[PDB]
């Protein structure tokens, strides 16, 4: 079966692939080659895993294909789901719903993760027997009992009416596995020990057991909860905020209920109550924001709330948008300023031919010598992205002829059916008139 | 359905079992390279392994761009979801559009849902408590089931249930004589009625009689759903049936799109993959058509590139007739087919070649057999002339008008004098831009 | 806490938009869109047509007497 | 009532088609606003503190004369909004 | 008297004038020339009677004044009532409330009619008694002029008949596979003299005939007001106040599956019909690409288009195209072309135009008339046409005479004379 | 704490004269900006002007916003300091002049004496009084007390769902019923509740507490403008359906202009006049320039401080138009301009240390002569950013000070912007546009 995530662009990239020294090995994690490139990557890695300087920029930059977004992906493979790490593209700022500051305020509060530790008391048993006794007529005190048993232990505890109510709602029986938090009531159904009777009808299949818990009941577990500072600016602006959490439509979060958060993290943080677990924004094509967007990013990066910013773009001396003015990667001088820049050169022969195996043996294609020297030639001619889409359309064209391995006639195959850009500009020429404008 | 439309004749791509594509079948004419790389992308769409992955139909408009799409989504069917989408429409008035792209993204990615639904059915004849012979605490009456007598048209079947349905029955309020079906899966009892036999003819009721149920009083069956992730998106984004005050104020309130944020759409990801885990879900990755992509923006194309680098993507179609145009949103920044460079970097172009006359006259003639139309060899003959200049969709579209031409002079069939009448009614584009710069002077700006 | 904003005004400016019932014609003529989901096509077309009242049955109805009084019911 | 939508129509039983073209997975992956505030209880108790910092009521018009309709129907208007609205704002208590 | 509708542009324009084998007559039903821009116009509505055939586009493209506009008027007359007609101009989509794609889209659905079908069981008669017991049971008493029976009530039925406060007296009617209960109106008593009523009650007779009585309604409905109603809880509400914003597609979807389902029992018919978009030049490039996919489409009707423009600029962009609309959407239309009008044809127009306004003009005055017409415009003598008999009456005249004529000419400027007077002036006006 | 990029300004360095130390509360240079900027401090102290503009012109990286972060920590933190970005006027809510005086408004503060009566208590007797009124019995460890309370009230004390034993607070100011929980001496009833137990009160049932509250005049104008405080149905309403920002007029101003000085004679409330920073001005367009002509004219505005790097430049929302600081004269006119210059490489090597202090960084004396060699060239800002990378490899590499090795291998995997320029203008053929 087939899961929601599938074979990408960068599915086979799991890592920097560095050692301790933060060397990069040549061909380790699905990266191969970018030492350089690669080698900084890790030391911006280090210096967010740090989380100790605020508002670091980053720009990756280089031709198009050469590894910007593998080296992200990279970092975000060896971050960790632990620490948030915000991927946008630059044109996902321009809202009909909030301003592009607003946009990039709520991009960076999401890369900032606010983390509560409290511990709590916990009631895990089996369920042995349980009673409520109702009045029969009219508003009444129910009076309960419960027994809950581990493998070492059973007490019979006395119920009071609001955890009669909580029992009645999860309407516990014999023989589950419940959990119970002393202070709020909270009753949560984890399974059951054994099967209900029999001889009951319209019951269904019975499901598999769970296995009795043992050692105490009442134990004492650590509770971790985790919002980003996003998160609670939402939550915060207003009574339905929760449910913009999912929607969007937060419109404009006032500036008052962010310094108020601000106020109110850095009081946790000083009370021990809180840890801040700083991650990164990664803004793909930062070459689509506007001057605006690029003067806010100026001052946001100044705030002790700052995320790691990191940027990629494959412009060269290019006009700013929104301005009539040339700027190296599209880029205002005053932000290129506040950022160091991390170059990636273009890939030789034995890298394209690596990143070709190791395309391959993500996608579970097996090819030939042969076809692997040409498909490498094809790569270095046209690029990179169009060998590794050759990589499954030769898959495909072999299996339907019923083989095993791709051959070099199923790459020439795939290369006449399918075209880059070049030899369509070509043939577009051929026939310049019969296409629209021009 | 009945109505003929512009792509009614198409019913596939006419490939050989070895891809090979036929000169023509299954309403396509010619086009034989481009018909065998959607093929090989058709493949591709139903090996269910790849994300994100490209295509781009490139060609001169009335080419075969957007019938090939349509006998790609012919080839998967209608299980495998298909959105069509035009490049215009990222321009909305609600929402913004990168959020139109990723919405129309999550349509293509499909999910089929198979549950069984077990029921019983019947009018309660019975409704009996199964006393024991030794109460419980040594006072008053224990009960150990509560027996239902379900009947139904032919059956009768006693279900021996758990005493805590005593609850139920009587907050449905479930007599003898009532219709009412208890579901397994959740161990809830309905009333859905009462029996219409005891219904006379002077009552007024509306909803309370209820026909004896047909069939067996145990009855289960498989329910096959077949959602989208917008859907669920969407479902979520904005609720519907909440009784608090904000699903009031949704109901009250102009529906309005908005951002759907990546909060969501990542606990509908969690969601699909414990249902696929589960086995309950079956993912059925579709494919999204986006005809004129020209009409994009920068800002969409650059979007594109995060879009199509995703592990959630569908397998994207594109199309353009255009040549080396002009990037909408750039200031003179000209791309092969008004598509950035770095976009075609990310795609498979699929060439599309003008037709010969002999394609042509095939095409006419398959469009008149769709349409119902009986034309003659020699009005057939001169309707591929008139397509040799002026264009072949000018000459699919004087079928209709020289049909209902030769149905009012009285014939069954279009002779060559019905096209030459209906030529020189209808002007096509050449003579009329001729006749604009004849006379430009006579015209408006 | 704050107290409110107490805006205060002159008395004639509240009733500026009103108009004497006197001085002003029945708008309920025009209303089309609130006849939705109260007015059905069956009272439009077919039975108000036929069973609208006339000046001579009202007339008839408003000088006779009152009717006799409903008999009791018998169990027959 | 709702139009294309993974959760079906209240069909009336199994003699209806809508009865069985829907399926409990496909509803229990909607989630309503009430179960999104059970699902968010202990975020809405550890992390909603954010208070205004002036609170005010709304402004009051105010004449010497006043047509002697205008208050009785304007609270009227108000009685039967609370009595309609009110308890079904009870689940946002937390929140406020 | 003076109704709504006056003499208007279009008002002498009854129909294409055509024959049996649609050959234009000379002139018939108000239209003058244009034989054969009228002949492609009489094709094209007997393709539309047919529906056969689904997003089919026609440009009838001409200089100013030669009767497009006339052309499309008259085959919105010949077509009945009965097949919608959607007239809207190219100014029309762009709305601060909906984007260009979707009101091009609504102004499509609005271009298909749904005739709808349902028979329906009613209960209808005078209430008599209501008798509840104490609620949970009770009974209602009705009558007609030739029955009268007794039900027995539920406690629904009960609730139904408490919330609407029926009473005796009230004449009411119930829906028998639903119960709702609608109150059509009250008998008339002797002590029902009311001095004053309320702003719904209305006597009416009692019924007669049977109690149980069957109800059939056929009504028209668009695609878009079907969209527009399940579009939210009262969505009805939208297609008075046009608040309708963009529909979700999915919506859409249901519903021409659930106008298919109705179109299969035999609970709806469709009725496909023309939407016309006068001067289409003013559509943006974005609208002419939306254009070219939305008639390919199963419900499409037939798109008519008018545009006057020679090889002009396309709106939104930099490009020059024959009519203003890109070569790609004109490939998929077939373009009616309308010719200048002579000498004779615009004096037949005037007399045409005479007989609309009610005018006696003499035939020394309509050759000084078409003359002018020729002249500077044709639309220029149809409002001279006014004018003169507004002077013939003011001098109590009752023909017009060529007088008249020229002292409306010297009165009223066309644009040539404007504008020589306005270059003699140049340097008074603002802005040059 | 987490270390920002003004983490280590602390004050303008100034003496008892007002002269400018040259080193001193992290600030190196800018003498004659920094005796300026006390100047301007001093006139803030003052409260008496108005409206008083100060531009902060100069190249990058010469310290104007740490010049601005400096009078802020030289003012304190009761003295309002509002922080805008140019670019922030742009809203999809409210109109660029309406964002703009909000901000306006956000620099004034005011200090005012408010009194909160409490009720708190463990509820003994909550009896309805027929609309149902609430006569409802509170006990503390020091006495018991009756209330007749208002029915709004009881519907709050039925939401928190308080019954007879539970331990309540009641702000009788707001109406805000709080319910803490049953009492402690319950706690031993049963043995599973779901109750959380809070002590008995030890104060009286009634208590009257006073506070100083820090509010702003947009706090005033916000609360009156979109009201909350009725605590009825229509407040609900309202915050519902309408959440945007609206456009506040220049009426509400007016009126709470009127209640601000009626507190200030009532002798519970003082006035903050406070400070607004515009980093960005050059962001602002001709609109916004000319709407703060006449904000700044007002006696009501506060002191407003704005920064530019720009050099002769197109003023924005005009087509060629062109002043000396991307702000048109007219502006110009009403503005102190203080003028920041370039650093000295003594200077960048000072800041250098002082950044490396900050961030807890050793560097050697060789390595601090190379890293400020490396800030002549390329920036200065530049040079400090590879503190931290530096730090790091010298880390991996077991060494716990910076030497010249990092620096360069640092510097080898960094390019500066110069760089990056030269690479793409050798490279124009390959890179995009
Ligand atoms: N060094 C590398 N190691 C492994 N895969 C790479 C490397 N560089 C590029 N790729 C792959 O080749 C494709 C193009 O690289 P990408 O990072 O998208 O280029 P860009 O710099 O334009 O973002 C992607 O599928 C990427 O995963
Ligand atoms: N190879 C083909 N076989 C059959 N029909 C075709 C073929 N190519 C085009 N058509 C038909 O001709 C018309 C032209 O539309 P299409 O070719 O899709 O234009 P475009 O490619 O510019 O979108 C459509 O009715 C299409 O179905
Ligand atoms: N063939 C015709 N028969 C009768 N009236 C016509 C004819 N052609 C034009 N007219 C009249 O002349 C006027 C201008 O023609 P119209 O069709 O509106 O111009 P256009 O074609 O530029 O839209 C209208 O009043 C119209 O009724
Ligand atoms: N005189 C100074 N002493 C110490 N640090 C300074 C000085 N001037 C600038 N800095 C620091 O160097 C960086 C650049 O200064 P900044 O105020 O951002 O310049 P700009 O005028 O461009 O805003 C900031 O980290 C700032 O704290
Ligand atoms: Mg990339
Ligand atoms: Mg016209």
């Amino acid at each position: 079966v087939t899961r929601i995530e599938r074979i990408g662009a960068h599915s086979h990239i799991r890592g920097l692939g560095l050692d301790d020294a933060l060397e990069p090995r040549q061909a380790s994690q699905g990266m191969v080659g970018q030492l350089a490139a690669r080698r900084a990557a890790g030391v911006v890695l280090e210096m967010i895993r740090e989380g100790k300087i605020a508002g670091r920029a980053v720009l990756i930059a280089g031709q198009p294909g050469t590894g910007k977004t593998a080296i992200a992906m990279g970092m975000a493979q060896a971050l960790g789901p632990d620490t948030p790490f915000t991927a946008i593209a630059g044109s996902e700022i321009f809202s009909l719903e909030m301003s592009k500051t607003e946009a990039l305020t709520q991009a960076f509060r999401r890369s900032i993760g606010v983390r509560i530790k409290e511990e709590t008391e916990i009631i895990e048993g089996e369920v042995v027997e349980i009673q409520i006794d109702r009045p029969a007529t009219g508003t009444g005190s129910k009076v309960g009992k419960l027994t809950l048993k581990t493998t070492e232990m059973e007490t019979i505890y006395d119920l009071g009416t609001k955890m009669i109510e909580s029992l009645t709602k999860d309407k516990v029986q014999a023989g589950d596995v419940i959990t119970i938090d002393k202070a709020t009531g909270k009753i949560s159904k984890l399974g059951r020990s054994f099967t209900r009777a029999r001889d009951y009808d319209a019951m269904g299949s019975q499901t598999k057991f769970v296995q009795c818990p043992d050692g105490e009941l009442q134990k004492r577990k650590e509770v971790v909860h985790t919002v980003s500072l996003h998160e609670i600016d939402v939550i915060n602006s207003r009574t339905q905020g929760f449910l913009a959490l999912f929607s969007g439509d937060t419109g404009e979060i006032k500036s008052e209920v962010r310094e108020q958060i601000n106020a109110k993290v850095a009081e946790w943080r000083e009370e021990g109550k809180a840890e801040i677990i700083p991650g990164v924004l990664f803004i793909d094509e930062v070459h689509m924001l506007d001057i605006e967007s690029f003067s806010f990013l100026n001052r946001a990066l100044e705030s002790d709330m700052a995320p790691v910013l990191i940027m990629a773009t494959n412009r060269g001396i290019t006009r700013i948008r929104g301005t009539s003015y040339q700027s190296p990667h599209g880029i205002p001088i005053d932000l290129l300023d506040r950022l160091l820049i991390v170059s990636t050169t273009p890939y030789s022969e034995k890298d394209t031919k690596q990143i070709l195996r190791i395309r391959c043996e993500e996608e579970d294609v097996e090819m030939s010598e042969d076809a692997y020297t040409v498909l490498t030639r094809i790569g270095l001619e046209t690029s990179l992205r169009y060998a590794i889409q050759l990589i499954t359309a030769a898959s495909l064209v072999c299996r339907k002829r019923k083989g095993t391995e791709v051959q070099v006639d199923d790459i020439k195959r795939v290369y006449s059916l399918f075209l880059d850009e070049s030899r369509s500009t070509q043939y577009m020429k051929e026939y310049q008139d019969a296409f629209l404008f021009n | 359905t009945q109505r003929i439309a512009s792509h009614s004749h198409v019913k596939g791509l006419g490939l050989d079992e070895s891809g090979l594509a036929k000169q023509a079948a299954s309403g396509l004419v010619g086009q034989e390279n481009a018909r065998e790389a959607c093929g090989v992308i058709v493949e591709l769409i139903k090996s269910k392994k790849m994300a994100g992955r490209a295509v781009l139909l490139a060609g001169p408009p009335g080419t075969g761009k957007t019938a090939l799409a349509l006998a790609i989504a012919q080839e998967l069917g209608s299980k495998v979801p298909f959105c069509p989408m035009v490049g215009s429409e990222v321009y909305s008035t609600e929402i913004k559009k990168t959020e139109v792209l990723m919405e129309n993204f999550r349509r293509a990615i499909g999910l089929r849902i198979k549950e069984t639904k077990e029921v019983y059915e019947g009018e309660v004849t019975e409704l009996t408590p199964c006393e024991t012979e030794n109460p419980m605490g040594g006072y008053g009456k224990t009960i150990s089931h509560v027996i239902i007598g379900l009947k139904t048209a032919k059956g009768t079947k006693q279900l021996k249930l758990d005493p805590s349905i005593f609850e139920s029955l009587q907050k449905e309020r479930v007599e003898a004589g009532d219709v009412i079906y208890i579901e397994a899966n959740s161990g809830a009892v309905k009333r859905q009625g009462r029996c219409d036999t005891y219904a006379t003819e002077f009552d007024l009721e509306a909803e309370e009689y209820v026909p004896l149920p047909k069939g067996d009083v145990h009855k289960k069956k498989e329910i096959i759903q077949d959602v989208t992730l917008h859907d669920l998106d969407v479902a979520n984004a904005r609720p519907q049936g909440g009784q608090d005050i904000l699903s009031m104020m949704g109901q009250l309130m102009k529906p309005k799109k908005t951002e759907i944020t990546d909060k969501l759409r990542g606990e509908i990801n969690k969601v699909v993959n414990k249902y696929i885990d589960q086995g309950i879900a079956e993912l059925v990755p579709g494919v999204l058509f986006v005809d004129e992509v020209h009409m994009l923006d920068i800002e969409c194309f650059t979007y594109l590139h995060r879009a199509l680098e995703s592990s959630i993507a569908p397998i994207v179609i594109f199309a353009s007739n255009r040549g080396n145009c002009v990037i909408r949103g750039t200031e003179d920044i000209t791309s092969p087919h008004g598509i950035p460079l770095d976009l075609l970097d990310r795609v498979m172009i699929i060439r599309t070649m003008l037709y010969t006359p002999q394609e042509m006259k095939q095409i006419i003639k398959i469009r008149a057999q769709t349409e119902g139309i009986n034309i003659s060899e020699e009005a057939l003959n001169h309707l591929g002339e008139i397509g040799t200049k002026t264009t072949l969709r000018y000459s699919v579209q004087l079928l209709t008008p020289a049909n209902l031409l030769a149905k009012i002079n009285g014939k069954d069939s279009i002779e060559k004098e019905h096209v030459e009448e209906i030529s020189e009614l209808f002007y096509d584009a050449k003579s009329s831009a001729k006749i604009l710069a004849d006379q430009q002077d006579k015209y408006m700006k | 806490i704050t107290p409110g904003i107490c805006f205060s005004t002159a008395s004639l400016v509240l009733r500026a938009t009103d108009v004497h019932p006197l001085q002003r014609i029945d708008m309920g003529r025009f209303d089309l869109i609130g006849l939705e989901g109260r007015v059905s096509r069956y009272e439009a077309d077919t039975f108000l047509p036929r069973h609208r009242l006339s000046r001579r049955v009202l007339l008839e109805v408003a000088t006779a007497p009152d009717p006799p009084p409903r008999p009791k019911p018998v169990k027959m | 009532q709702p139009v294309a939508s993974p959760i079906g129509p209240r069909s009336p039983g199994p003699s209806h088609p809508t009865f069985w073209t829907y399926t409990e997975a496909a509803h229990r992956a909607v989630l309503f606003p009430q179960q999104r505030l059970d699902q968010l209880s202990e975020i809405i108790e550890r992390f909603i503190f954010v208070m205004p910092p002036v609170e005010a009521p709304p402004p009051s018009l105010h004449a010497c004369h006043p047509p002697p309709w205008l208050a009785p129907r304007q609270a009227a208007f108000q009685e039967q909004l609370a009595s309609e609205l009110w308890p079904r704002a009870r689940p946002l208590h937390r929140i406020v």
